[PDB]
């Protein structure tokens, strides 16, 4: 696709060249096959110069090499100087276009741990850590001891706690002062038949 | 498996291209074998063609190729999804939206917008991103909110991470970030403003890819923006939000929306302008908001009506317009007289 700009430049010398003739109108598809027909005839001036100064053992086509290259190909060179009048005299030039740059970017992570490990060639660029390599993730010491048995001894007076609000409001209920079924609610007395069989009994 | 049968051109096509030189009458079984032979070095050549580009190695024919053919039991403890290298890179990525040095900035910018195959960085990274978002909404703090919101845009432009399944934690926060109260001083509201255009912005540049499903992303932002503006006694900073983020939707959004919304945001501007005792604050607020939002819709009528009659146009658009509108007007001529 990007070549195709240079052969419409050329389309564009096509459209100077008819501007100093004088056409107003013209045949879009036979125009651009005469361009076409043009750079097939630069190009045979250059095939013909390429192999004619290869006669040289040396390559440097100079000028004379190519006023016989024309005459050649058939033209009269002495009509040159006076199409100069029409050439660069009658036409304006046209300029080129050509839009390229080299955008900026950075990308710092901070790894790079082989510069020329054992397969040792300075000539690369090793990536990062961050890309290739990988890791493993254990991602739970918790191993702080007297915080440890903070949390044990916090849940078991957790438990006895929440058993004890269970059967304070389950059971029969007696009280310390009148009526906390919400902060001490005892449970009552059950007294029961045999005391020893279970008051004695690991 | 294959059969190739003669591409032969209808020979009668081929006596009225032959008699179209004007030559004689012509036989059927001549221009049948011609055809024939004209296939046959044809499809030669192809083979040839074919020859030259699987060794130049395109799989693409161009018109030059055949030019030179023309030469002729306890579990196992848990492993996040994370490596260590990454998540330390994770960590680099979040202290450089932190980061001061501008540098650094921009190349985490360029690290989120271009690194494809991420991918495993995403959620957890950009959910509490948005709860990061959501205590800073908190918290007041601009430098925050341009820091996470450039860091949504290039997450937006970072083309192989795609947004679907994670969409729904992130548009949210982009909109907490359009609504309301982003007051870290009432002098200092300026940078605010800037803030929503960008967020607003960065809502068309969401809106051009989802609401082909589930309308969430049309309808519901839409809805919800339609129903903003009809909140009557808010702040301003909601107003500016809600039409910012419809212009930002489009030409033919405003075109139907701000066409009655034209002289009913003139009532609201004329029920601001020459209105209150004073309150200075949301007098400048509401004031330098009328005024971006009516030469930033500008450009609809702009395209949609020619610029004849600046008086019956300000008639035509209860007279605050005018000839604000007017003068939009004379720079839209002006820029169309640029191309």
């Amino acid at each position: 696709n990007y070549h195709l700009a240079r052969r419409r430049t050329l389309q564009v010398v096509v459209s100077s060249l008819l501007t100093e003739a004088g056409f107003e109108s013209a045949e879009k598809a036979s125009v651009e096959t005469l361009t076409e027909m043009l750079q097939s005839y630069i190009s045979e001036i250059g095939r013909s110069a390429k192999s004619y100064c290869e006669h040289t053992a040396r390559t440097q086509p100079t000028l004379s090499d190519i006023v016989v290259t024309l005459v050649e190909m058939g033209f009269n060179v002495d009509t040159l100087p006076a199409y100069a009048k029409r050439s660069q005299r009658m036409v304006i030039t046209x300029x080129x276009x050509x839009x390229x740059x080299x955008x900026x970017x950075x990308x710092x992570x901070x790894x790079x741990x082989x510069x020329x490990x054992x397969x040792x060639x300075x000539x690369x660029x090793x990536x990062x850590x961050x890309x290739x390599x990988x890791x493993x993730x254990x991602x739970x010491x918790x191993x702080x001891y007297q915080v440890l048995r903070e949390k044990a001894a916090s849940q078991r007076r957790d438990v006895e706690r929440a058993l004890t609000r269970f059967m304070a409001k389950t059971g029969e209920t007696q009280s310390l002062f009148k009526d906390d079924v919400s902060t001490f609610p005892l449970i009552a007395a059950r007294p029961f038949t045999i005391p020893y069989l279970t008051a004695l009994l690991p | 498996k294959l059969k190739l049968s003669n591409t032969v051109l209808p020979s009668e096509s081929m006596k009225v291209v032959a008699e179209s030189m004007g030559i004689a009458q012509i036989q059927e079984e001549t221009c049948q074998l011609l055809t024939d032979e004209v296939s046959y070095r044809i499809k030669e050549i192809a083979q040839d063609a074919l020859k030259f580009m699987h060794m130049g190695k395109r799989q693409k024919l161009t018109t030059s190729d055949i030019d030179y053919a023309l030469k002729l039991x306890x579990x196992x403890x848990x492993x996040x999804x994370x490596s260590v290298e990454q998540q330390l890179y994770y960590k680099e990525i979040t202290e450089a939206c932190v980061g001061s040095c501008e540098a650094k900035r921009a190349e985490a910018l360029q690290s989120i917008a271009t690194d494809p195959g991420l991918y495993q960085m995403l959620p957890r990274f950009s959910t509490f991103i948005s709860e990061g978002v959501r205590v800073n909404v908190v918290q007041n703090n601009l430098a925050l909110l341009i820091y996470l919101m450039r860091m949504v845009k290039a997450l937006m432009d970072n083309p192989t991470l795609y947004l679907e399944k994670y969409v729904h934690e992130l548009i949210p926060a982009v909109m907490t970030c359009i609504v309301s109260r982003q007051l870290c001083l009432r002098p200092d509201v300026d940078n605010h403003w800037a803030l929503r255009d960008f967020a607003a912005r960065l809502v068309a540049q969401i809106c051009k890819h989802f609401s082909t499903t589930t309308n969430n992303i049309q309808s519901r932002i839409t809805k919800t923006f339609t129903k903003s503006w009809v909140d009557e006694k808010t702040p301003w900073t909601t107003r500016y939000g809600s039409i910012a983020g419809l212009a930002e939707l489009g030409h033919d959004v405003i075109k139907t929306l701000i066409l009655p919304r034209l002289q009913q945001e003139g009532e609201r501007i004329r029920s601001v302008l020459d209105g209150p005792v004073l309150s200075n604050i949301d007098r400048i607020g509401a004031d330098h908001v009328q005024s971006l939002l009516l030469k930033h819709c500008a450009p609809v009528l702009a395209k949609l009506r020619p610029p004849p009659d600046n008086q019956d146009a300000y008639r035509a658009e209860f007279g605050s317009l005018g000839p604000l509108l007017c003068s939009q007007v004379v720079k839209a001529r002006a820029q169309a007289a640029l191309q």
